[PDB]
C-alpha cells in the first residue's frame, strides 16, 4: 500500500483494520505478514509526497 | 580506399553549464546547427534546439541524470536522421529509429532526415484513388483517398485506435489480392502510449499477419 | 567533500558545492538539523550549485549549513523485512517497532522495464 | 568566461607594482575622509536593503534559520521566510512604515511561537499571541511553536466520541 | 569614432566592456599597459578588505564610492583609460565586473598574439623530432598564422598518435580511435555486402 | 543624505502645480518610490524634492 | 578565498556599456 | 538615431484655424490644404475643470433626431 498524500486518519484506519484481519502481524510472527505500508500523507512537505 | 582518404575530423566541444528537466544549457559548440544531434560524455544523445548568444539549449534524448555540470558535449555534425527503407518493415522501432523488438540491428536500410520539406504544388496530384479502411461507416460515408489527411477525433475510449488498426489490418487483407504497385505499407506511430499497450499491438499484428 | 546551503525558498533548497557536484536524483543529508533532513538533487543550477527538494520541512536551515553527499539516490529497505511495516519516503520505520531488518537496500529511482520484457496475457 | 581562468586569476600575475604600493598607502587616508558616510558593516545582525508593502529585504543576517522570528530596531517583529544568497526576505508582523533603509534587523534566535496553556482560556488574542482585549498580559502560559508536525499513524486512533454541535440538521 | 576591430567576438555586459576596453587601448597602443593594471587591481582587491568593500557592500553610496576611486587614482603613474574605466564602473557599483573583464581581456590579448593554448595527449613521451612534426600537423587545425602554446601530456591507452584538445574543439588523430573507426567501417560493409 | 519614512509626504520644487508625493516604498540605493497626488507631466529627472 | 565575493557580478543599469563608453572614448587623447 | 527634445509637453494646434480642416491624431493636417494658419498650440493633457468652474446644464443641444430630442 502506497499512501500518497492522503489523510493520516484513514492510514491509521487501514493499519488497524489490517492488524485485526491478520494481514499485518506484530512481534515475533511479523514475517507472516503480507502487506508493506509506505506512507506519504498530507501533512508531509511536497517533496515527501512526490517521492513516496 | 578508406585509409588513403582518412582525416580524423575536428570535433567541436561544449561544456555543460546547467542541466535539469532534460534540458542541458551548453557553453560553446560554436558552429552547431539548429536541430543538430549532439553527444554527451555519458553517451546520451541530444539536439541543439535553441541556439543563444551565450549557450545552446539542448534537449536530452533520455534521462538527464547522467549529465553533470562541466560534462563535455560533442557535436555530431548532422541533423537528426532515422533509418528508412524496406528493412524497417516488421520492426518495432523507438522514436529515433532504433529497434526495440530485440530482433537485432536494422538490415537493408538507409539514413534520411526526420524533417524534410513537404512537397509543393507541382509535386501534388489530385487525390482520386480510394483507400479502403475496411470500416463500412468510413468507407461508405466518410471516404478516404490515397494521399489524404483524415483526422480521427473523439473523446477517450471511443474507438479511434480501433479504426486505425482496422485500417492497417484491412490494408494487409487488400495487399494479398492486388499487384505490387497498388500495395499500401502502413506505419503506426505510438506517441506517449503505455509500453504494455504497444506489445498488445505487435501481438495482434503478428497474429493477424499485418 | 561536502556542500553548503546557499538558498532556502520554501521546500526548495539550493546547495552549493566546491567541486564534484552530485548527480541529479542523488540524495543529500543535512547535518546540524534537528530531524533527519534529506534533499534530493532536482537540477544543476550552473555555478557549482544544485537545486534540491526536501523530504522534510526546511524550517531551521541556515545559509552555510553543511550538506553531505550520499553518492546515491534515496535508498530504502526492501524485502521480507518490510512486510508488516510502515515506511517513510526515505525508508524509516514510523510504526515505532524497532528498525527495519531488510537486506539489499534499493534506490527508489530506476528506469522503466524495457519493451521486450512485456507480458501480453490477460 | 568560465571558472578555470577565473580561478587562475586568484594566482598573482601582475608583473609590475606601480599602482599597488601607490594606492595602498593612499586608500586608508581616503576612506577616513568619508567615515561618517559609512555605515558599520554587518555579518550576524541585519540591515534593511529595501522595505515596502510589508516585505523587508535584509542584508546580512548570516545565521538566521528559515521561518525564524526577527526583530527590527524599531521594535516591530518579522519572519525570515525566503533566505536568498545575498539578502533575506522578511515579512513584517505589523505596519512597515517604521522600517527604513539601513535600519538594523536583529535575529531573535526563535522560530515563531505563541503562548499556549490554560492562561489563554478566556482571552482575546491577536494572530501572534499578544492579548488585545485590554486585560493585561498572558499569565499561566508557556511558549510553543506554531509549526508542530501533525501526529502520525501510530499516534492516532479511530474517531468514536461524538462532540455534538447542537444544530439538529448537523447532528442528525 | 573609428575604432580598431577586436580579434574575436564575445558575450554580453562583461565581455563587451572588455571588448571596448581593448578597442580603446589599441587606439592608444596601450594594451599591455592596462592588462597589468587589471592584474594589479585584482591584487589590490586581494589585499584590502576596504577596497573590495566598494565592490560588494550595497550600503556605501555611489558618491562615496566614486569619490574613493577618483581620489585614490590621482594619475597614479597610470593610464588614463584605466582611470576613466574604474570611475565608470564605480558609478554603477559594477566593480565586481573587473574580475571577468580581466578574463575577457586575457582572451582578447592572447588572441592578439595569434597564440593558441592547447593540451596534447600522446601515448609516449615525445622526441624532439616527433614534437616538431606534431606542430607541422597541429598548425593545419588553426585557420590563421597562430603559433600555438602547445603543452604535452601522456596516456598510453592511446595506441600511438596524438589528441589535440584546443579547449573548444578536439582532434583525435590517435591510432586507438583509428582502429575503432576501422572496425566500425568494416562492420557495416559486411552487413551490406 | 537621509531617506523619508514610508507614507511621508514630499513636495517637488518648481512644478506648474503643487505636486505632493507620498513615499510608498524604500527601493534601496538611497531611493524612495513615491506616488504623486497630482499629474507628473513636466517632471525632469533632476528636480529638487523637499521632504516635509 | 578573498576574491570569492567577486566571482560573478550583479548590478543594475542594463545599459552599463553605454555609461562605460561615455567615459572610455574621451580617455583616448 | 538622434532624438531631439522639443521643449514642450505634447501639444496640438488649437484655434479658429482648425475649423474646416481634416487632421491626424497629432495636429498636422491631412486634407492637403497647407499648414494651420490662424492657430496656436495647447496641451492635449489638460486637467478637467473643477467643481466651482462648472454650473448646471441649462441649455438644450438639439440633435435634430426625433427619437433623441423627444
Ligand atoms: N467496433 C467496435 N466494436 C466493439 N468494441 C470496440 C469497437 N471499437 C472499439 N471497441 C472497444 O472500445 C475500447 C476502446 O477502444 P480504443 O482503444 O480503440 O479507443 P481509444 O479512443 O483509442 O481509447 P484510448 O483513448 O484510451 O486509447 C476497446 O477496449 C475496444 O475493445
Ligand atoms: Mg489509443
Amino acid at each position: 500500500f502506497a499512501g500518497v498524500g492522503e489523510r493520516t486518519r484513514e492510514g491509521n484506519d487501514l493499519y488497524r483494520e489490517m492488524i485485526e484481519s491478520g494481514v499485518i502481524k506484530l512481534g515475533a510472527e511479523r514475517g507472516n505478514s503480507k502487506c508493506t505500508l509506505v506512507y506519504g500523507q498530507m501533512n508531509e512537505p511536497p517533496g515527501a509526497r512526490a517521492r513516496v | 580506399e578508406w585509409e588513403k582518404s582518412y582525416q580524423p575530423p575536428v570535433i567541436h566541444l561544449g561544456r555543460v553549464l546547467s542541466v535539469g528537466d532534460g534540458i542541458a544549457r551548453v557553453y560553446g559548440l560554436k558552429s552547431v546547427q539548429a536541430g543538430e544531434l549532439v553527444c554527451f560524455d555519458s553517451g546520451v544523445k541530444g539536439m541543439a534546439l535553441n541556439l543563444q548568444a551565450d549557450h545552446v539549449g539542448v534537449v536530452v534524448f533520455g534521462n538527464d541524470s547522467v549529465i553533470h555540470q562541466g560534462d563535455l558535449v560533442y557535436r555530431t555534425g548532422q541533423i537528426v536522421n532515422v533509418p528508412i527503407g524496406p528493412g524497417t518493415l516488421g520492426r518495432v522501432t523507438d522514436g529515433l529509429g532504433q529497434p526495440i523488438d530485440g530482433k537485432g540491428p536494422l538490415t537493408n536500410v538507409r539514413s534520411s532526415l526526420v524533417e524534410v520539406k513537404a512537397p509543393g504544388i507541382i509535386a501534388r496530384q489530385s487525390v482520386r484513388e480510394p483507400l479502403f479502411t475496411g470500416v463500412k461507416a468510413v468507407d461508405a460515408l466518410v471516404p478516404i483517398g490515397r494521399g489524404q489527411r483524415e483526422l480521427i477525433i473523439g473523446d477517450r475510449q471511443t474507438g479511434k485506435t480501433a479504426v486505425a488498426i482496422d485500417a492497417i489490418i484491412h490494408q494487409k487483407n487488400c495487399n494479398e489480392q492486388v499487384p505490387k504497385a497498388q500495395r499500401v505499407y502502413c506505419v503506426y506511430v505510438a506517441v506517449g502510449q503505455k509500453r504494455s499497450t504497444v506489445a498488445q499491438l505487435v501481438k495482434l499484428f503478428t497474429q493477424t499477419g499485418a | 567533500d561536502a556542500g553548503y546551503v546557499s538558498q532556502v525558498i520554501g521546500p526548495v533548497v539550493d546547495v552549493r558545492f566546491d567541486g564534484e557536484l552530485p548527480s541529479i536524483l542523488s540524495s543529500l543529508e543535512v547535518e546540524g538539523h534537528s530531524v533527519r533532513l534529506v534533499l534530493e538533487v532536482a537540477q544543476h543550477m550552473g555555478d557549482n550549485t544544485v537545486r534540491c527538494i526536501a523530504m522534510d520541512s526546511t524550517d531551521g536551515l541556515v545559509r552555510g549549513q553543511k550538506v553531505v553527499d550520499t553518492g546515491s539516490p534515496i535508498k530504502v529497505p526492501v524485502g521480507r523485512g518490510t512486510l508488516g511495516r510502515i515506511m517513510n519516503v526515505i525508508g524509516e520505520p514510523v510504526d515505532e517497532q524497532g528498525p527495519i531488518d531488510a537486506a539489499d537496500i534499493w534506490s527508489i529511482h530506476r528506469e522503466a522495464p524495457e519493451f521486450t520484457e512485456q507480458s501480453t496475457e490477460q | 568566461a568560465d571558472a578555470k581562468a577565473l580561478d587562475e586569476l586568484r594566482k598573482p600575475k601582475f608583473s609590475s607594482k606601480y599602482l599597488i604600493q601607490h594606492v595602498s598607502q593612499k586608500l586608508i587616508p581616503a576612506v577616513k575622509e568619508w567615515e561618517k558616510s559609512y555605515q558599520p558593516p554587518v555579518i550576524h545582525l541585519g540591515r534593511v536593503l529595501s522595505v515596502g508593502d510589508g516585505i523587508a529585504r535584509v542584508y546580512g543576517l548570516k545565521s538566521v534559520q528559515a521561518g525564524e522570528l526577527v526583530c527590527f530596531d524599531s521594535g516591530v517583529k518579522g519572519m525570515a521566510l525566503n533566505l536568498q544568497a545575498d539578502h533575506v526576505g522578511v515579512v513584517v508582523f505589523g505596519n512597515d512604515s517604521v522600517i527604513h533603509q539601513g535600519d538594523l534587523v536583529y535575529r531573535t534566535g526563535q522560530i515563531v511561537n505563541v503562548p499556549i496553556g490554560p492562561g489563554t482560556l478566556g482571552r482575546v488574542t491577536d494572530g501572534l499571541g499578544q492579548p488585545i482585549d485590554g486585560k493585561g498580559p498572558l499569565t499561566n502560559v508557556r511558549s510553543s511553536l506554531v509549526e508542530v508536525k501533525a501526529p502520525g499513524i501510530i499516534a492516532r486512533q479511530s474517531v468514536r466520541e461524538p462532540l455534538f454541535t447542537g444544530v439538529k440538521a448537523v447532528d442528525a | 569614432l573609428k575604432l580598431p576591430t577586436a580579434p574575436l567576438q564575445l558575450s554580453g555586459t562583461s565581455a563587451q566592456i572588455a571588448t571596448l576596453l581593448w578597442q580603446v587601448a589599441a587606439k592608444e597602443n596601450q594594451l599591455d599597459k592596462v592588462q597589468d593594471e587589471l592584474y594589479q587591481f585584482i591584487e589590490l582587491f586581494k589585499q584590502h578588505s576596504e577596497l573590495r568593500r566598494l565592490a560588494t557592500d550595497p550600503f556605501v553610496p555611489t558618491l562615496v564610492r566614486t569619490k574613493i576611486i577618483s581620489s585614490v587614482l590621482k594619475d597614479s603613474g597610470a593610464s588614463e583609460i584605466t582611470k576613466k574605466l574604474f570611475e565608470a564602473l564605480a558609478d554603477e557599483g559594477a566593480l565586481s565586473a573587473l574580475l571577468e573583464v580581466t578574463v575577457n581581456y586575457e582572451e582578447l590579448m592572447l588572441a592578439h598574439k595569434k597564440e593558441v593554448y592547447c593540451t596534447v595527449i600522446t601515448a609516449e613521451p615525445l622526441d624532439k623530432l616527433e614534437r616538431v612534426e606534431l606542430t607541422k600537423k597541429a598548425e593545419k587545425f588553426v585557420d590563421a598564422g597562430f603559433k600555438l602554446v602547445m603543452q604535452e601530456k601522456i596516456d598510453k591507452k592511446l595506441l600511438g598518435g596524438f589528441v589535440i584538445e584546443f579547449s573548444d574543439r578536439r582532434v583525435d588523430m590517435s591510432t586507438a580511435k583509428k582502429v575503432e573507426e576501422f572496425n566500425n567501417f568494416v562492420n557495416k560493409l559486411v552487413l551490406s555486402i
